[PDB]
């Protein structure tokens, strides 16, 4: 048996993401921390490696028996959904982030903004002196939503830990709803919201109504 | 005389990869007037003259002079160096300028004028119109992060 | 001998006894194999080697095309050269050759495997360089060269190599008038040929070649196991002559084989 | 006129010509003319600079107006300002700009003007 | 084990505050000084940075024995829940400031509020030929008040010190009501209340019971 | 008869494709791990062998425990089934104006990545190249009609369509795992060139 | 009208085309308008401004109701204004508003007036 299933949810934020892009040397008045970006439409991405590693150590810290050092210590449990590079069971291991492309612009226009990212201005003091050091960084706007897909895949006898993968998957996602993805992190910047939480299967029959449920 | 080129190379890549693009290297070092030490890539190929006394014992022993007698600069200004000599048009000698300007009223002013002689230093070979103190900076700062990295 | 063909590749791996090199030109009992098996299937071969056999079938092995037919150095008499510039170089001053394609290489991988690294070479042709058989204009040839169109030549091609677009001319002139196969005068084999034995007897006094050594697998559909050929050395696509020779057609089959194995070594010779 | 060649050429030699303290012999040789005042137009141009990365040039036509304004009730204010906005072409160069290459190269000449300020004093 | 517990709050103005802002095309007259605002509702915002901000330097006073000249020179108990860079165990420490949201934007319209910020004009006088300098900056209205998460991790090296951690994060939140949170303060500008201190687990199984009883005591 | 009947994508990007590299040289600052690129052209570009292991081990999950991998991607072995009638073709980057049209500067792109130790949290960043997103490549395949094919013809259609319904679900590239890959295949029709065959009902079947 | 990409040229033609000292030629080119007047003319529309980026046109559409009525007192009272509503077309371009993209560049040519009323004198 095969099978390809497609999670699909809606990434709404709150306190917008900073997820830095390039952190070359920028000009004399501009952002210093631009987030990353589209090439051609200019805007942002949650892109699939940020999703993928706050997930695995969001998961990490859940799942694991032991404390690992290295993604190639993490449990079992791990190393099948994330890969290992080590184990020879678990290269290429059975979930693919996909990046995240910012649904609504026309709901944004809808709405009244001009900018999809805005340009925070924030300061360091210095403890003695009280020197002021200014900060421009750039921030992906509070109430964007980003079109999230997960893909899992259903060989030989990955049967057995179907349900009991989702179970993950699910928790994964309730661990970035109360943690942050991205830049800056404790200061903000983070919060996101899984919304629609759809499991839809698109290659191959498994029954997946028995299995939407869980993600409500 | 003679003509060198010198690659670097990870751990482990074969030797039938590694002695072939080395070969590409020495036939860009044959590659202008008499001779050259090609260096790690297929540019950096400059004349021995102005190599030994004057990147290996004159621009790389100042780089190293500083940033060993000093304490607040580390591998960020040298990366954000490397960056503007890798890049460089005329507006990035403008940045340059306000860079180093900027960071040398952010010394302890005990430290301000050895990062002084330090920033004429850089900004004179950085916009000096003879072309090649650029490249040889830019070798140069490559490798003291080349040494400096743990 | 009439009808000079046309082949442009844009990729195209070409072997030269390994993977990690390729080589720009394909000698051609290359493509008279790719022929042959591309008339096994849509089984027409017998009619091909009936046609073959004959004196009436020339064919040539690949030389550069930049708006214009190449031809080798002729080795002695002081690398390719432009029609218009052989009578230049028999005289000889500087004709520097030019890229026709640079030949990249690529490291490959099969992923999740042991020993899994290999690396292929690659003729990429820069934008206008074709190749040209030269070869007597029949039908039989035309529905099997319009078909290797699709097959491809040479290397990997099924992972993307060696195919091409035919586009069919008629030879130009003073390199038709100097196609003989039968002078007794300085003469250029630009083929990769192998003589007939007393013949090549005659042929190896003045003949300034090369070798070159025509080798190295049978493709079958009658062994399940692969074998090697017979080894063949040959002469080169430079190889000037005098008194023009007659070539064979050596069956290197891999002995005690179920059928024959061709390689094409028969010259047309040109002038000079 | 600035083009994309000499345009960071011009800002520099718009900054040594600039008036400066005769008086004043304590760090003298400084300008009459305060960072403040260049700042607050180079966050102008900054933020600018920023959009027309993104967006496009009809959406910034309000406010690449506005520069000019700005660029005037500065000058109307201090003196110093107004010989920057003479010595160095700006009000000229406002409205040479018609493409989003060109508000660029605004944008970025008067970054060139702010490093040579810091550079010099 | 692994848990998150997440301290709510309810920040209550007075003399509301002023978290200085955006835009440098304001205007020749309007607002010059403009206070941050939700890009979308453009509503007045407490971002968890200068909350942080404020509240690592109002507690560095207190729990420092050595002057700190920097942060990562604090003293271990700053370190683990405000994040050093330059210890290796203190990095990522225990503590996330959301963004404070205007929450009563509704109750503020029963109370006769044309818009949820003000503008209040300063004017600097000089003391020798008495002229005079003008201002207009913005600030939050009075009786604002916002929604304040901030999320504590404890994991299992958060051995015994959960107790002890909420002794400063309870000694941080009583000592900004006592400081200003940004903005001139020193003329006003300031004064913050919090309301309703309540820790809720929101992941693993950990006990609000006695945490509520450092908090609402 | 005979046949080759090809087969037609223009192969868009919905991420970033990074394929490959031969490892020149780390260069401090510069790109770790750039994109495959043509050398003439200097554009990305799809290779067919990548597009031929990837869609063969997408069809060793469907079609596995097998005859019909075989006979459609060659064997080594297994003397009828070498150069098994799949032709592939490296993919050109066909769209490069529409991409000057939109309005970019470079057609491939510097994704920065980093890595953050579960022990001491000190960052690795990378700078991985990208072809960018809304490319299109042009992929073409010859599937090659004989005698011994017109046995079995049409169950190696509902293969074809049926491994490209699987590089739109998989990435198709390298570090697809997190983004990456998500490659698409719009405008895929079928038509015959060399032979002679019907692709009528083989154009309707690949909807 | 006054549109986006003229009304600064149409401000400066404004302030340009107004009346001056005809006698008192002891420093001559000084108009007879005043700053402190026209900053009362701005300080119309700035508490507009502010409200055209923060709210709905459909609570301010009342306030511009009532700004007609205050350039038109200003008109009256000063005869010095009353040559500026009618030279700058202050009461014809203040019915052409109709959203907030008009009613905000209706502030910036008010700010435009002024930054050239700094600029000159």
């Amino acid at each position: 048996t095969f099978a390809k299933i497609k999670f699909s949810a809606q990434i709404r934020l709150e306190t917008g993401l900073h997820i830095g892009g390039s952190d070359a040397f920028a000009a004399i008045g501009a952002i210093n921390s631009p987030v990353i970006k589209d090439p051609i439409t200019n805007l942002p991405i949650i892109p699939g490696s940020s999703l993928k590693g706050k997930m695995r150590t969001l998961l990490a810290k859940v799942y694991n028996e032991k404390v690992a050092e290295k993604p190639s210590d993490d449990s079992d449990i791990l190393s099948r959904l994330f890969g290992n590079s080590k184990d020879k069971r678990f290269k290429m291991g059975r979930l693919i982030f996909r990046d995240a492309f910012l649904s609504n612009a026309d709901e944004l226009d809808s709405l009244g903004v001009r900018s999809y990212t805005e340009v925070k201005f924030e300061n360091t003091i210095d403890r003695i002196t009280a020197e002021a050091n200014p900060r421009q960084i750039e921030r992906a706007i509070r109430n964007s939503t980003f079109d999230f897909e997960l893909i899992y895949e259903i060989t030989d006898e990955n049967e057995n830990q179907v349900e009991e993968d989702f179970k993950v998957i699910r928790d994964g996602l309730k661990l970035l709803e109360l943690d942050y993805l991205g830049g800056s992190g404790s200061r903000g910047y983070g919060k996101v919201a899984f919304e629609n939480l759809k499991a839809t299967t698109v290659f191959g029959n498994y029954d997946v109504k028995t299995l939407n449920e869980l993600l409500t | 005389t003679l003509s060198a080129g010198i690659g670097l190379f990870a751990d482990k890549t074969p030797i039938s990869l590694m002695a072939h693009q080395t070969g590409e290297l020495e036939e860009a070092a044959k590659g202008n007037e008499k001779d050259s030490i090609s260096l790690f890539s297929s540019d950096y190929t400059f004349k021995f003259d102005r190599f030994i006394t004057n990147v290996y014992d004159d621009k790389l022993e100042q780089i190293r002079y500083f940033f060993n007698h000093q304490d607040e600069r580390g591998k960020n200004f040298i990366y954000k160096l490397i960056e503007l000599l890798r890049n460089h048009d005329r507006m990035n000698m403008a940045r340059l300028a306000y860079y180093l300007t900027r960071l040398e009223e952010l010394t302890r002013e005990t430290d301000r004028d050895k990062f002084k002689t330090f920033k004429n230093l850089f900004y004179s070979w950085y916009t000096n119109k003879n072309d090649k103190d650029r490249k040889e900076a830019e070798l140069a700062l490559l490798l003291y992060i080349y040494e400096i990295r743990k | 001998t009439y009808k000079l063909y046309i082949m442009t590749f844009q990729n195209a791996h070409f072997g030269s006894g390994t993977l990690d090199s390729s080589k720009l030109t394909f000698s051609a009992d290359r493509i008279f194999s790719a022929l042959v098996l591309e008339a096994l299937k849509m089984g027409k071969l017998d009619a091909f080697l009936a046609e073959a056999n004959q004196d009436k079938f020339t064919l040539t092995d690949a030389f550069p095309f930049q708006f214009g037919p190449f031809l080798p150095k002729p080795i002695g008499y002081p690398q390719f050269l432009a029609l218009e510039n052989v009578d230049d170089y028999l005289n000889g001053e500087l004709f520097e050759n030019e890229e026709h394609a640079v030949i990249d290489t690529v490291t490959k991988n099969q992923p999740h495997k042991d020993d899994n690294l290999y690396q292929v070479a690659t003729t990429r042709f820069s934008n206008d360089t074709s190749l040209y058989v030269i070869a007597n204009e029949s039908d039989l040839l035309n529905e099997l060269m319009s078909s290797l169109q699709y097959s491809g030549l040479g290397g990997k091609r099924s992972s993307g190599f060696g195919r091409f677009e035919l586009d069919i001319q008629n030879i130009p002139l003073e390199l038709s008038d100097r196609l003989t196969k039968n002078h007794s005068d300085k003469v250029m084999s630009l083929t990769t040929a192998l003589p007939v034995d007393a013949d090549l007897e005659e042929a190896m006094e003045d003949g300034h070649y090369l070798l070159t050594k025509s080798s190295g697998f049978a493709f079958s559909h009658a062994t399940n196991e692969n074998y090697r050929k017979q080894d063949l050395y040959k002469f080169a696509s430079g190889s000037t002559f005098s008194k023009t020779f007659e070539g064979q057609i050596v069956d290197v089959r891999p002995l005690d084989f179920p059928h024959a194995v061709l390689n094409y070594a028969k010259p047309l010779f040109f002038k000079l | 006129i600035l083009t994309d060649e000499n345009y960071v050429d011009i800002a520099e030699k718009a900054i040594l010509k600039l008036e400066r303290n005769t008086r004043n012999r304590k760090n003298p040789d400084a300008f009459f003319l305060t960072t403040s005042k260049l700042r607050n137009l180079l966050s102008l141009t900054s933020t600018l600079f920023d959009e027309s990365k993104v967006k496009e040039y009809d959406a910034l036509l309000d406010r690449i107006a506005y520069l000019r304004v700005q660029f005037v009730y500065q000058a109307g204010r201090e003196i110093a300002v107004k010989d920057l906005i003479e010595k160095a072409q700006i009000l000229e160069a406002l409205k040479e700009i018609k493409d989003r290459e060109t508000l660029q190269r605004f944008c970025r000449y008067m970054e060139a003007l702010v490093a040579y300020f810091k550079f010099y004093g």
